[PDB]
């Protein structure tokens, strides 16, 4: 069943989530990605002459996802994966 | 012609429904300000349907107890199935209408809902900031040699702790003298008034600055703006005077001062003294600090300067006998951070002394980061490693000229991430990259993330 | 799979952060535009000459200030000297 | 007692002083070590500049405390 | 990279459909709980920062929130407006 996933996630919460979230934030912040996303947002708001959240998000999210550096991406994935091999059976 | 959500207008057409809503918003925000991280994860970031944590944003229902995820459209499902069109984003407390497909960010009542009970009065007595003044942006003309002062003042003018203090009316509420020609803080509040509001009811917005200058003349004419002086010295002098005014406004074993300066700017250095033989020890001395002064020679980066600053030194002129190895020794000294301040102020020592008794300016570019990690500088380990400790750059003072003569300019960053240059009367837009190419003298960093 | 669940966790984190940031931006700009219908951006001059209102540096000593002390008007760029001569009572 | 002074380069020097010693005397000792006149010296402790006519004890300055030495950058 | 089979028996051992719980259940706890900060860990703040430091998380998110008195023109922080109106304006 797929209740398993939610269960595992609950365990993840009770235990380390902060360390991951914080390291991610620090990495994205330090490499300038956050401010790039701010500039992108101001630019899109100015181009579309709109503050409507849904339409701006619709254009912002994919690109913002692409803008994540490979280093940060693979490092954070690597770390989560490191944390996962602890508490699952194969 | 931007519209407003008609659904909340509809709810607000009824006073008791409105009150229920505002009560719930206020309660929710209080909870958000008073809930530990794990409880928050489990009870506000857990999807009521799939039970996943952080399945995108999780929304807490305005009308019931259900929490719903974005990725599986589960709040969307709560809205479709029960008819509850309003939900609160658990990351920011903001209220979403699922009919407009947009957040409600432009209703003043909602943003300040805690004052809802008194809202009518709030609307009768007070107005929103004027466009011109809303960011408090205005230049301060050179009234003689005042560049060393105003450059310092703009970073203060854009400091959230200071603006919170001043706009809170704390001095005004508590001042026993209540005259800006005597009290520095009353004058400051007047400045804030002039820059963000309107005096009742071209020469504009200079009154507070003139009061401050008059006070300065009264305490120390030399530092009052007629002559050229040192901005760091002015910083320590003025914060000490502000502190003195805090102590003055008090009605009353407490070594540490409890003033605004000492709850924002005060940290402590740990100085360890260790035997080079035993390497165990140590003799620890704790020193308060309000700022840090860094050597810059033969370096190109701020981190290099902090490394040098934090670097161990062997004293060759200190008389020292170790009791653990039972011998005369040259002690090892090291500075590290015992306590960090909320706001970190840095001075780069851009000068050197020559054998002929003259001084020379150091114009060397020193690279400084937009974000600063202090983890390598903390003295005390946990049961070890020290965690990440990151500050955000919010202010720069730069100098052009020589050691004995020159000019100060300020750079400040505001909301949205944009930078402005403050050159006396002139406030201008500037890009971040150029600010980062500037020759920095003073740097202002606000605490941003502590792991 | 482990790989899949990890990808889902990262995606969860990123989409949560993104949705928060974007919601904050859109709410702030909506507020600014609604409060101030005639809103204009502060001027940016690539030439480095114009201020946030798109203006150049004003002419001093063309401007003057009325010194409330002694009742004399004084040119602003000479105000400090005056105070040194005026506050010396 | 011995106290310390961290100079412009970051180099720390040691002085032998009493709590009652005046700022002038300390600056004189610094002049004697570095060859820099007192009027050019700024002596910093605990966020304050140390003022002539006052004593070390007036500022609660004790044994092996460290003072920080700087110069002035004038701008008008 | 490999296939997950189940959840280790010891976590369930000592830790452990639609939920029936309610977020307003936190009120009881919320009433007794001091102001909390997000990405500034409290214990690390205790070790490395002062016990009475003032702290503002993410200080540049939006422009300063305040209003101006019609009578005396003071810019007021939202938490300061009411008493300003009681005995200070
Ligand atoms: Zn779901
Ligand atoms: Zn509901
Ligand atoms: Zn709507
Ligand atoms: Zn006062
Ligand atoms: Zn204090
Ligand atoms: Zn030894
Ligand atoms: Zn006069
Ligand atoms: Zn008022």
């Amino acid at each position: 069943t797929a209740q398993l996933k939610s269960q595992i996630q609950q365990y993840l919460v009770e235990s380390n989530y902060e360390l991951i979230s914080n390291e991610l934030k620090a990495r994205l912040l330090q490499e300038g990605w956050v401010d790039k996303v701010k500039d992108l947002t101001k630019s899109e708001m100015n181009i579309n002459e709109s503050t409507n959240f849904t339409q701006i998000l619709s254009t912002v999210e994919p690109k913002a996802l692409e803008m994540v550096s490979d280093s940060t991406r693979e490092t954070v994935l690597k770390q989560i994966r490191e944390f996962l091999e602890e508490i699952v059976d194969t | 012609a931007m519209s407003i959500c008609p659904h909340i207008q509809q709810v607000f057409q009824n006073e008791k429904s409105k009150d229920g809503v505002l009560k719930t918003c206020n309660a929710a925000r209080y909870i958000l300000n008073h809930s530990v991280p794990k409880e928050k994860f489990l009870n506000t970031m857990k999807c009521g349907t799939c039970h996943e944590i952080n399945s995108g944003a999780t929304f807490m229902c305005l009308q019931c107890g259900f929490c719903g995820c974005w990725n599986h459209s589960h709040f969307l499902s709560h809205s479709k199935q029960i008819g509850h069109i309003f939900g609160i984003n658990s990351n920011n407390g903001l209220l979403f209408c699922f009919k407009c497909e947009d957040y409600i960010g432009n209703i003043d009542l909602i943003n300040d809902a805690i004052l809802a009970k008194y809202w009518d009065d709030v609307c009768t007595k007070t107005m929103v900031p004027s466009m011109e003044r809303r960011d408090g942006l205005s230049g301060l003309i050179n009234m003689g040699s005042t560049a060393f002062m105003s450059s310092i003042l703009q970073c203060l003018i854009h400091n959230p702790y200071f603006i919170r203090h001043s706009m809170s009316q704390i001095h005004s509420n508590n001042c026993k003298v209540r005259s800006p020609d005597k009290c520095f803080s009353c004058a400051l509040d007047k400045i804030v008034h002039e820059l963000y509001g309107a005096l009742n009811t071209s020469t504009n917005r200079q009154t507070g600055f003139i009061y401050l200058l008059t006070c300065a003349w009264k305490i120390n004419q030399n530092l009052a703006g007629y002559s050229q002086q040192d901005a760091h010295e002015f910083w320590q002098f003025i914060i000490n005077q502000i502190h003195q005014s805090y102590v003055l406004d008090l009605p009353n074993n407490n070594k540490q001062c409890e003033c605004i300066v000492h709850t924002v700017f005060e940290g402590s250095l740990e100085s360890s003294i260790v035997c080079p033989g035993c390497q165990n020890n140590s003799k620890t001395t704790i020193d308060p600090f309000l700022d840090l002064s860094l050597d810059i020679k033969d370096k190109k980066k701020l981190y290099e300067c902090l490394d040098s600053f934090h670097k161990k030194e062997q004293l060759k002129d200190f008389n020292y006998h170790c009791g653990e190895c039972n011998s005369t020794q040259d002690a090892i000294k090291q500075l590290g951070i015992h306590k960090l301040p909320s706001v970190l102020v840095l001075q780069l020592k851009r000068f050197e002394h020559l054998l002929n008794g003259s001084n020379r300016k150091l114009d060397d570019f020193i690279e400084f980061p937009t974000y600063l990690n202090m983890k390598n500088y903390c003295s005390t380990k946990e049961k070890g490693k020290v965690p990440d400790i990151i500050y955000e750059l919010i202010g720069i003072v730069s100098h052009k000229g020589t050691v004995n003569e020159g000019h100060y300019i300020a750079f400040c960053k505001i909301s949205g991430g944009q930078w402005f240059k403050f050159n006396d009367s002139m406030v201008s837009s500037i890009s971040q990259e150029e600010v980062l190419k500037e020759q920095a003298y003073l740097l202002f960093y606000t605490i941003r993330q502590v792991n | 799979t482990i790989d899949s669940i990890s990808n889902g966790i990262l995606n969860n984190l990123l989409t949560t952060l993104i949705q928060d940031i974007v919601a904050r931006e859109t709410t702030q700009q909506q507020l600014l535009k609604t409060r101030y219908p005639d809103l204009r951006s502060y001027y940016f001059d690539p030439n480095g000459s114009l201020d946030i209102n798109g203006l150049q540096k004003q002419q001093e000593s063309s401007q003057y200030i009325h010194c409330e002390n002694c009742g004399r008007d004084v040119s602003a760029n000479r105000l400090a000297a005056h105070l040194q001569r005026c506050l010396s009572r | 007692m011995q106290i310390f002074v961290k100079t412009l380069t970051g180099k720390t020097i040691t002085l032998e002083v009493e709590p009652s010693d005046t700022i002038e005397n300390v600056k004189a000792k610094i002049q004697d070590k570095e060859g820099i006149p007192p009027d050019q010296q700024r002596l910093i402790f605990a966020g304050k500049q140390l003022e002539d006519g006052r004593t070390l004890s007036d500022y609660n300055i004790q044994k092996e405390s460290t003072l920080h030495l700087v110069l002035r950058l004038r701008g008008g | 990279d490999a296939e997950i089979k189940g959840i280790k028996p010891k976590v369930i051992e000592e830790y452990s459909g639609p939920s029936n719980d309610s977020w307003k259940s936190l009120m009881s706890s919320a009433k007794d709980t001091p102001l909390q900060y997000d990405h500034m860990n409290r214990e690390s703040l205790k070790k490395y920062f002062n016990p009475n430091a003032q702290l503002i998380e993410d200080p540049l998110d939006k422009p300063i929130q305040y209003r101006v008195c019609e009578k005396c023109g003071k810019p007021l922080a939202l938490t300061a407006i009411v008493d300003h109106l009681e005995n200070h304006c």
